[PDB]
């Protein structure tokens, strides 16, 4: 049911070719909920540059915090200024929407950044000399 | 003791406290704010002079 | 003494008169006060606040 949520039949190598690019990938989990055991569904992949990774730590102990700094790891999706390579119109309005970790489905690179957590793409090698 | 909440005013006048109550059900609360619309962006620039 | 049929066994109070129990141990000890929580001090869940 899972390959065939995802299309992967028909679609496999455009989610295999957008996360390698990206090297982030993330899709939307559906749910009933009033019969949730039935809620598992085709999901929804979420574009990059709409979504962002957040943590936070949420205990205290002296000189700094060394206890269960459970982390959470949720993400923050939305629309807004979805114009670039293509003339987007909108108006204004607020965003910032806040999803649980557990309702979503992702899958990233081990390719980091000199500093933070930035996730950078595979490709990211060859910009350099690409350019 | 886990009957009262405890929060701090930090701009209290002078020095004093108060007691208040919400229920379960957030209507039953005295006292609420009810926003639909916030925080949205505005952005230009004025071309008498370009700054922005 | 009274009555022959046996000593008190129930009270009914103001508020103030149950507040004070709850927030004491009326046990028989050396001191005690906190917070009112040895009795139910509502009236909007019962009447009944507990027994002394």
């Amino acid at each position: 049911d899972v390959l065939n949520h995802l299309s992967f039949q028909r679609k496999g190598s455009d989610h295999f070719r957008r996360w390698y690019v990206d090297s982030r990938i993330f899709f939307h989990k559906i749910i009933d909920p009033k019969r949730p055991k039935e809620g598992i569904k085709e999901l929804r992949r979420l574009d990059p540059r709409q979504v962002q990774y957040v943590r936070e730590i949420i205990t205290e102990t002296e000189a700094g915090t060394k206890i269960v700094k459970g982390y959470k790891e949720y993400f923050i999706y939305d629309t807004a200024h979805e114009s670039y390579a293509c003339d987007g119109r909108m108006y204004e309005a607020g965003t910032k929407i806040k999803i649980p970790k557990a309702a979503v489905v992702y899958a990233h690179s081990g390719l980091v950044d000199c500093c933070g957590k930035n996730i950078i793409g595979y490709l990211h090698r060859a910009v350099k000399p690409a350019n | 003791g886990g009957k009262y909440r405890v929060y701090i005013d930090q701009y209290a006048k002078q020095d004093y406290f108060t007691v208040g109550y919400k229920g379960p059900n957030e209507m039953d609360a005295g006292i609420y704010y009810a926003p639909y619309v916030a925080l949205t962006p505005l952005r230009g620039s004025d071309p008498k002079n370009f700054q922005p | 003494r009274q009555t022959g049929r046996g000593e008190g066994n129930f009270i009914i109070a103001s508020r103030n008169v149950v507040n004070v129990l709850a927030s004491v141990d009326t046990g028989i000890s050396y001191a005690a006060q906190g917070l009112a929580t040895g009795f139910s001090t509502d009236t909007t869940k019962s009447v009944f606040a507990g027994v002394l």
